[PDB]
Order: C-alpha cells, then structure tokens, then sequence
C-alpha cells in the first residue's frame, strides 16, 4: 500500500528530526548539520534555516502551518515563520525569518511538541527541566526527561518519558504530576483520543496506557532494536514504530502484528533510524534516519 | 457500482467532518466547565 | 574527387568556423593569455610545462572565469579560447588542440561555458556580439575535437558525448538550448546572436550525440534484427561510393502494397471477383500467376516503418491489456521529447534562415565589421551564407533520418511541419540557379567545393525524404515544375547527386506525359541504370488528388501517437483511479446536538 | 551509539567508517590538521573530506549571517539558474545550497563508496567556490572569521588539504596560515 | 478498484466505531 516515491538526499549527517506540514505537500527535516531544510513535492529542497548551531535534536511545525520551532544541541530554540511554497530555494534571505528565538534550560533540547492551543509548546531538555512556553511565560517541571509530548485530546493534561523505564502524566494549570506508569524510553506519543498513550522502551517493547490509570494495557515487542521513534495517524488506525533495526512497520491500532514492514536505512553507526512522520491531509510517510536519507512514501 | 460507491465516500467524508465539528464543540464545552 | 562524409576532414572544418574579418582577434586571443600566463608563472612556455602545470593554470582559468565584470570574463574567456588552440607544424597544432581540449575537459571547462552562455542568453556589425562568439568558439571546438576523435580519452569520450546528449541544462540537452538561441534569433527579439556558430555548434552537438550515417546505418541494422525483420539487401552507403557518372547494383524491392494491388488485379481479371487486401488466398489463379506471387513475395521488403506504424494502430486497438509499452531513452528519443514542444517554430526558423542563406533576419550581422577590402567581404559574405546553409541542411537531414529510424511518426511530424512551411518550393527554388557554379564555387582563400556540394547533396536527399509514398506531395512536386530544374541540376558529374535527382525524376515521371518521356529518354536511362528497380513498376509506361486531406489524415495519425506516447496525464481519461487511500480523510449546533441524541 | 537525554560530552562518551573515521579525528582535537588530512583510497576520500568541510563550514555560515550587514558587505554566484550577483551574504547561501546539490546529486554521487573521476572535476569547482567565502570572512569580517579559525582551524585545513590534492592554484590563498 | 474501495470504507467505519466507543465514555 505504501511503495517508496521519494528520497529527500540533500543533508549531510543524520536527519534528527522530521515533520509534515499538515495541508501543503511540504516537509521539513532537521539534522544534526545544525541546519533544517524544507521541501516541497530526486527532488530538491526549497529553504534551508541558517540560524541553528550544533546539531538539532527535536523539531514541531505549528498546527496553523505557518511557524516551526526546532531545539538541539545549542540549548536554545528557534522560531521561523516558514516560507510559503513556490519560494525560490535560491533567494534573497530574508533576516525576518528568524522571528522568535527562546533561551531557557541550559541543557540541550531532546524533546518539542507543539500545542492545539495555538499559545503554547512543550520543550524538555536533558536538563531535567520541562518548560512549558508561550510565543515569554514558562512553567517548569524539575522532576532525565527524554520525552515530553502534549495529549490532545484534553490539552490540560501532558506526558512525559524518563530514561528510568517509566512515564509520568501531568497537568497544566496545576503543574503536579498524576500518575506514573511502567530502561531507557526513546519516544513517547499521544493518541488523538484521550485514554491511549504509546511508548517506546529501550527493551524493544511497544507499550500502551492509559491517561486515568496508566495501566499496561499492552505490551508487543516491536523489533530488534530499541524502538527509536513512534508517529500517529492523524486519525488514529494506523502506527509508525521507527527501529534502530533500520526497519519501519506500520502496525495497525487494532492488529499490533507487522501489518506493514519497510526497511530501507543504513546503520551508519550504533545508533539508526531517528525519527518517522506521518502526513495529515495527503498521506504520506517520511523516515529520517541515521545516514541523513529521507525516504518517502506514497 | 464505481460511480455509486465514490458518492458513498463522499458522504462518509461528508459525516466524519461534521463528526470533527461536533467533537470539537463538545471538548469545548467540557473545558470551559 | 569527392567523398561524400558525414563531414569534411578537420583542417577544412576548423577553417570553416572563423569569418574572413574575425582573423586579428587570434592576435589578441594570444595577447590575452600569454600577458596572464606571464603573471601566473613566469620564464617559462605552455608547450615546455608539465602535466599538473597545466591542470593548474586550467583549474585557475575557470576560477577566473567567475568575475561578475563582462570585461574581465570576455578576457579569461579570450584566454581559454587560444588555449583550446594551444598555438608551428599543422600536425604539430593538431596534436596540441587535441591535448589541451581533453585537459580542458578534464578539468570540466564545458559546464561553467554553458552557464556563462546562459547567463548571455538571458540578456548590424561584428563587435556588436564578440563575447558571445568567443564563448562559442570554444564550445564548438571542443565537441569538433573530441568528435574529430570519435572514430586512451575513449571513456573521455564516451562520458562526454554521452552528457551532452544528456537532459542535465534546464532538464534539456544541450541542442535544445541551441535551438532556443535560434527561435529567439529569428524572432527579431535577438538580433545579435552569432549565426554561423550557433548553426555549427548545433551542427556538431546533433552529429556527435546522435552518430553520423555509418552509425545511422549500424543502428538500423541493429533495430532491424531485433525486430526480426530480414536484413537490408545491399550497403546503401557502399553501393553509392562505388558508383559512376552519366551498373544494375541495386536488388529490387517491392512493397506488400504492391502485391496487394497486383493480386487483387489478378482477381478481378481472373475470378471475377475482387477479395480486398487478401495476399495469401491464391488457389484459383494460373499456375504462371503463382509464379508471379511467389516471385514477388520472395522479393518483398518490410521496413521498420510497416512494422512500426502496426505497432502503433495496436497500442490503439487495446490500450490497457498490456499495450503499455516502454520506450528506450536512447539520444535520439530525448532529443524529439525536448523538441515536442515547439518543434514547429523550430522547423520555421531554420528554414526562414536556410531561404535568407540560399545564394539568391540580417543574417550576415556575424561577418560585418579599399576595392580589395569590399571584394574580401564579399567572398567572406558569401562563404558565411554557404556554411549556414551546409550547417542547416546537414541538421535538418540528421534529424530526419535519426527521427525516422528511431520511430517513423516522429519523422512524419517532423516532415509535416517542415512542408507546410513550404520547404518543397523552397529547395526547388534553391535549385533554381546556376548549380554547377554553386558547386565549383571556389569562394575560399587559405574542382569540387565541398561545401556546397554537400549541401546540395542534403537538400536533395532532405527532398527526397519529403516526397515519397506521398501522392499528393508528389503532384506537388509536379506542380511547381521541378523536371527542368532537377534534370538541368542533372549535368553535375557527381554520382551521389545525380543519383539523388534520378530518385525524384522517377517518382514523378508517370505524372510527366508519355510526351515528356519520348522526348528525354537519355534521363530515363539514367533513371534505369542508377535508381533501384520497384517490380511492377510502371514509371515507364505510365498513363495518367486530395492534398488537404490527406494531410489533414496524416496529421491525425501523428497526432494521436504524440498524445499516447508523451501526454500520459490526460491519456484515457475514461479509465481513471481514485485514491481510496486515506489521504481524503481529511482531503450549525443541531448538526450536533441531534446527530449525537440520534441514539 | 548516543542515546537520548545524553547532554553534551557523552557524544565523545562513547558501513561507510571513513566519515566515522573523519569524526573520530574530528573530535580528537580540532587542531591537528595533518593528522585528520592524513588518508586512510584517495577519491572518495576527497569526496567525504569535501562533505565534512562545508558541513562545518555552515558554522561559519551562521556566525557571519548573525553580523554580516551590509555596512561593510564581490565575484557572482551561480546556484542561480542565470549567474547573478547575489551579494555577500546571499552569495554564502546560495553557495553551500549548491554544494549541497552537487555533493548530493544523484547523477554525479549515486553512491559513497565509488566516485568516477568523471566527477571529482566538481570538487574543485566546490572548493573554489568555498575559498570566495574564505575571502569574504577574511576580509570584511577578520575579527569572526578568526575566532571560527581559533574554533576550528578551517582555512589552515583547507590550504593544506588543497596542497595535497591540488584543487586550487596557491596563488588563490591569500590567508595566512 | 472496487476492491480498494471496499477497504477504504472498512477503514472508515473502524474509524466511526472506534469514535463512538470513544465518545460513550
Ligand atoms: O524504409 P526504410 O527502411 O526506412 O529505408 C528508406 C527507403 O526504403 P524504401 O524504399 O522502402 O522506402 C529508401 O531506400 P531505397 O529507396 O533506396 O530502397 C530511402 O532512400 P531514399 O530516401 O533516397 O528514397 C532511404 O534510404 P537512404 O536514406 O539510404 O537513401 C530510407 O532509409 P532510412 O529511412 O533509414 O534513411
Ligand atoms: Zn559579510
Ligand atoms: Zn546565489
């Protein structure tokens, strides 16, 4: 169903991170070249973000589809307004770009995520400190958050990972953290419907829970590698479990066996695969993985 | 019958965007409470 | 005394390439290099330099190359210019032009020129375009040596004719941005462009990345095996070198539609009944008409275009149960995809510029800068109109034969367009001259003029590939009274031309009156003895049209194959997908409040 | 490998190795140069070294775009479809996005592992192009352009690196090394 | 065609079962 149409090869070291732009058939792909590259659909990349330094960890797109805020290496964020598509990759550069730039926990940032709200983000670091930000109010959490991503279906509650092996759910307006529920914990996703939460184990279990109880409703082994990272459906069927076994299977939320396998990834080192990213309004799906190789599907 | 079935997902489509709308409300009117 | 190449020999060539009134710029073209020769190295020579040497002075000649003033460019690219001539002994200059190309290839000197050549696209007398001319000098030299060498570098070779020919400039090959400069000259909205060179450049680019007639005639030996086809009876090629003035050396060939109307003939005069288009069912006729069948259908030839245009009614008939069909993309093929688009245009232009260049839109503002200064110019004047029109002829026949081997409704698209700008009337009117002064044209200062006598020879045959199997075109032929012209073009010793006028004197002498016949028979003689022999022919005895509309069929056919094999999109716009992946997903209260109260 | 919620230093903590070999001298010390220009092939090596220079060199990018006004702010670029004088600053970016085409064109660099030497031409045509951006730094922007070198010693790598393969004449350096 | 099509509208009513078990909670 899914056969390989693109390979977005224009970056140099591994693409970190990666994200669909939710109505344009535009993608925007972070690396650890310090630089961030946005395509539009062998084909070539229209804009790259001079403003990045060190390598970038985690990427969000905001949902109005107008802004990207990427944080990595440098302990800082960055926030462009995207240029609209049909731009001229060669250009003259535009210093506005660059409109928004957060300097906060000293640490660099491992995890973003973006809110439904349209006034708010998520940006963990290896700090310890989850700071939540508004585009110049942070509230901060002092609980090793390796991820930190926003519940959508009730934006008052968000979720955490931490390199122990377990997650904690916390508010927004109370900042107390409810529950926890059970090594280290690559990525950690949200369902588009309030109970089910995903999370990824270094032990290469899939795991699921609740956002009431946190229980451990389910527990596959996915791969042979620690699971890297996870991508939900925009409409919640269908699952994107990126492995360091340089193998993506699309599992289905209902069927949890390989309803879907791809493996097209180079183990460039220890470590494959980073990130995968679904589509919202023209299904596509893109894996970055370790070699910086793009690949989409249609 | 190809003709008749691309109408029925027009309307499924029809449905579930409608479905959005309503869920949408609703959270809306959960979190205002 | 002539020898009838797909080009002359390459002294002759590199001579053909200057104006008579550009000499002095070799003077400065070394004034130029040598001054920044002196400043990048010193006490030394180019020729007593060493390999790295000369890759680095090369490497900084293309660095220099990038300075955004016109001048400072225009004086690198004089540089690089007398470097591609490397200037003693002309085997001597050979030898060195051969090596300094190659290094300049190796180095990759072509792709910076074609970026500085675009970047003069996107912007009366001779100086009023030197850089451009510059410029294209060295191109063409460059494809001129290392082509002069087609027949160690070999993987130069191969890499270079195989990218050129390559869509890798704006997604076309190069010859397609050389056609552009050509439109866009004869538009009127260029009026500077260098002519002859653009001409020669694109000359070389089309020979260099299609093959020339020995390889023409390997490939369509090649695509005839492959398709099973028996192989050709003779050497076309050899037979015509082996010739004479004015033998039998041509083994005939009949054509299934001859067959047909023989047979069905037969039919009728001896069954009383004609089949229609039936060439198997004989039972009934004489024993001494089997011999005749068998006879004929042992002789029959079948070309790729029979074949091919079956092929293409095919594809027609069933679409979709695996009629798909892929095509190779072999140079000849991306050549015609680039030119698609606006090949009319193309065609016009060439011969608006061919009908400017015939011996009797200032196309001579290339060559245009004392008694014996005018009468220089104007044997300058000349020679530039007698090179473009070799250079045109040549690229029209070219990519004739090429279309046509390589798919023969491309040739018909490209003929068709090439006769309604009225090319028929305008090679007979070129032929309407003195031909054998245009021939012994001796209009070169350091017999046959091999110029001009090639160029006619590719007029001829370009008017032969116009004008055959098509009865209306032949009638045109007629009409505008070719016979005195062809017959009188007739007196030149030459046997490549004459039999190339005999190929059309036949094809419309039934049309001529038995009259006509009884008077010129030493025309039909030679008409028997060098033309090959059709059996059941009747162009000796023959006794006796809808133009438009058979044009207008023709045009359909063509058109439909166009469309299937490079408009895909809206091709079978009938049976068409839908997505039902979920991309369409996502592709006042009440309606809530009731819709959820609904259970 | 380096896993998540790792903070900076446990980076160095921890197919194709000729880039890991490259990142391996890399972070050893960013100031040995002969020691990280001396090869393991010699091509493909090239190709790799070429990679990692303008990676790096989106450092100097970025340090310049922070400050390269046009108060003090040459040759033409070239990404351009049509050559035009896309100034300093445009002239950078459009540069190392056309190098990243190259060196990523699939035509010229299907694979990492054979180059045909009917495109290390290309590389000097890069390297010309980075030593325009070399000269820019060096000459309106001294003062940045040497704290980047203190960073890393780029230019010093670079002219060594071109002496031993001969990309540019070393009449083109005017840096100091 | 109408097989992909028949797999599409499956999809669709998982997607509406799912939806209105989610919303009776
Ligand atoms: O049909 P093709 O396989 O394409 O060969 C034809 C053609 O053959 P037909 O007679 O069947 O039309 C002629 O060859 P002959 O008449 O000599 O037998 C023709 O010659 P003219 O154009 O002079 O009439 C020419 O052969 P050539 O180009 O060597 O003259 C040409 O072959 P191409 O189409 O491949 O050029
Ligand atoms: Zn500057
Ligand atoms: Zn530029």
């Amino acid at each position: 169903t899914w056969n390989p149409k693109y390979t977005l090869r224009s970056h140099f070291d591994g693409v970190r991170a990666l994200a669909f732009h939710p109505v344009e058939p535009v993608l925007v792909t972070a690396s650890e070249d310090h630089t961030l590259k946005l395509w539009n659909l062998d084909v070539e990349p229209i804009y790259t973000f001079r403003a990045h330094i060190g390598p970038v960890l985690s990427l969000a797109i905001s949902s109005n589809g107008e802004q990207c805020f990427s944080g990595g290496i440098d302990a800082t964020i960055q926030w462009w307004n995207m240029p609209s598509p049909s731009v001229d990759p060669y250009d003259t550069y535009e210093p506005n770009v660059l409109a928004g730039t957060l300097v906060g926990h000293t640490d660099a940032v491992w995890g973003l995520a973006y809110s439904g709200i349209k006034n708010q983000l998520l940006s963990c670091s290896a700090d310890g400190t989850v700071r939540l930000w508004n585009p110049p109010c942070i509230c901060t959490y002092n609980g090793i958050p390796t991820s930190v991503d926003f519940i959508g279906c009730d934006p008052a509650h968000m979720v955490t990972s931490f390199n122990t092996g377990s997650a904690v759910i916390y508010d927004l307006e109370t900042s107390q953290s409810l529950v926890i529920l059970s090594n280290h914990i690559n990525r950690v996703v949200s369902h588009p419907t309030l109970p089910v939460t995903i999370t990824a184990h270094e032990d290469r279990h899939i795991k699921f829970f609740d956002n009431k109880t946190g229980k451990m409703i389910h527990s596959m082994v996915a791969h042979l590698d620690a699971v890297t990272s996870l991508a939900v459906d925009p409409n919640g069927i269908y699952l994107m479990s990126g492995s360091h076994d340089c193998s993506i299977r699309l599992w289905n939320l209902d069927s949890k066996t390989c309803v879907q396998e791809i493996t097209a990834h180079r183990k460039k080192l220890d470590e494959s695969i980073y990130d995968v990213a679904f589509h919202s309004s023209k299904a596509y799906i893109a894996s970055a993985g370790a070699d910086a190789l793009a690949k989409v599907f249609v | 019958e190809r003709k008749g079935q691309e109408n029925l997902k027009k309307d499924l489509v029809r449905r579930i965007k409608m479905l959005e709308y309503a869920l949408k409300q609703e959270r809306a009117k959960y979190h205002k409470l | 005394e002539f020898e009838y190449a797909d080009t002359d020999k390459w002294a002759a060539e590199l001579s053909e390439l200057y104006s008579y009134t550009e000499g002095p710029e070799f003077l400065m073209n070394r004034k130029c290099f040598e001054e920044d020769f002196r400043i990048h190295v010193t006490d030394k020579k180019w020729t007593e330099l060493d390999t790295n040497q000369h890759r680095t002075h090369a490497m900084r000649l293309l660095d220099g190359l990038e300075v955004t003033a016109r001048e400072k460019r225009l004086k690198v690219a004089r540089a690089i210019l007398y470097v591609a001539q490397g200037t003693s002994s002309e085997a001597e200059v050979q030898s060195w032009m051969r090596y300094n190309i190659f290094l300049l290839l190796e180095v990759g000197t072509f792709n910076a020129l074609v970026e500085l050549l675009n970047m003069e696209i996107d912007n009366i007398s001779l100086a009023d375009s030197t850089d451009l001319r510059v410029l294209l000098n060295i191109m063409y030299l460059i494809v001129e040596t290392v082509h002069q060498e087609c027949e160690e570098w070999r993987t130069m070779r191969q890499t270079f004719r195989a990218e050129l020919g390559s869509p890798l400039y704006n997604n076309e090959p190069f010859a397609i941005m050389l056609f552009g400069m050509v439109t866009k000259f004869c538009s009127g909205h260029a009026p500077h462009f260098p002519m002859k060179k653009v001409l020669l450049l694109l000359w070389k680019t089309v020979l260099c990345t299609l093959g020339g007639f020995e390889e023409l005639q390997s490939m369509k030996a090649e695509k005839r095996s492959i398709l099973g086809l028996p192989p050709l009876p003779e050497d076309s090629i050899k037979v015509i070198r082996n010739m004479r003035a004015a033998g039998l050396p041509w083994a005939p060939k009949v054509r299934e539609k001859d067959i047909e109307m023989f047979l069905e003939s037969s039919r009728s005069k001896f069954i009383g009944y004609t089949l229609g288009s039936d060439t198997n069912t004989v039972v009934g006729l004489p024993r001494p008409i089997h011999e005749s069948i068998k006879t004929l259908k042992q002789h029959k030839y079948t070309s790729i275009a029979e074949v091919q245009a079956q092929m293409e009614e095919e594809y027609l008939r069933s679409p979709l149960s695996g009629g798909e069909e892929e095509v190779e993309q072999v140079p000849a093929e991306t050549l015609y995809q680039g030119l698609l688009p606006s090949l009319p245009q193309y065609m016009i232009a060439l011969l608006k510029i061919l009908l400017a260049a015939a011996p009797t839109i200032n196309i001579l503002a290339d060559v245009l800068p004392t008694v014996l200064q005018s009468m220089k110019l104007g044997v300058d004047v000349n020679r530039h109109k007698e090179v473009i029109v070799k250079a045109i002829s040549a690229v029209l026949l070219l990519l004739l034969k090429h279309f046509k081997l390589n798919h023969v409704y491309q040739f018909e698209y490209m003929a068709q367009h090439l006769v309604f700008a009225n090319c028929i009337p305008l090679i007979l009117k070129f032929f309407n001259q003195n031909i054998m002064s245009y021939i012994t044209a001796k209009n070169s200062i350091s017999q046959f003029c091999w110029r001009n006598l090639f160029s006619c020879i590719n007029l001829l045959r370009i008017l032969n590939k116009l004008t055959k199997w098509k009865h209306s075109r032949t009638m045109m032929l007629v009409v505008f009274k070719s016979a005195p012209i062809l017959k009188r073009a007739l007196k030149v010793k030459q046997a490549m031309m004459q039999l190339y006028v005999l190929k059309l004197l036949k094809v419309q002498t039934k049309y001529l009156g038995r009259q006509w016949r009884k008077s010129n028979m030493k025309t039909m003689s030679a008409i028997y003895q060098k033309v090959r022999h059709r059996l059941n022919d009747d162009w000796a005895y023959g006794n006796d049209w809808d133009f438009q509309a058979e044009e207008c069929a023709l045009r359909a056919n063509i058109e439909r194959f166009n469309a299937r094999r490079y408009d895909r999109a809206h091709s079978n716009p009938d049976f068409l997908p839908v997505d039902n992946c979920l991309q369409s997903v996502l592709g006042f209260q009440m309606n809530y409040d009731l819709w959820l109260e609904r259970e | 490998r380096n896993r998540p919620g790792t903070k900076a230093q446990d980076f160095y903590n921890w197919t194709l190795a000729v880039q890991q070999y490259i990142q391996q001298n890399i972070r050893a010390d960013c100031s040995n140069i002969d020691k990280i220009l001396e090869p393991p092939d010699e091509g493909v090596w090239k190709y790799e070294h070429l990679r990692q220079f303008c990676l790096e060199l989106n450092g100097l990018a970025v340090k310049l775009q922070s400050e390269c006004h046009p108060d003090t702010c040459i040759f033409l670029c070239a990404a351009h479809k049509t050559p035009k004088e896309c100034p300093a600053i445009d002239y950078t970016r459009h540069t190392l996005d056309g190098a990243a085409c190259l060196l990523n064109s699939n035509k010229y660099f299907p694979s990492r592992v054979s180059i045909k030497e009917s495109s290390v031409a290309k590389l000097g045509s890069v390297c010309r192009r980075i030593y325009r951006i070399f000269s820019h730094a060096y000459f309106h922007h001294r003062q940045i352009f040497d704290e980047y070198e203190n960073e890393t010693f780029l230019c010093h790598r670079f002219t060594k690196f071109v002496m031993k393969y001969n990309l540019m004449s070393k009449d083109n350096l005017i840096v100091p090394i």
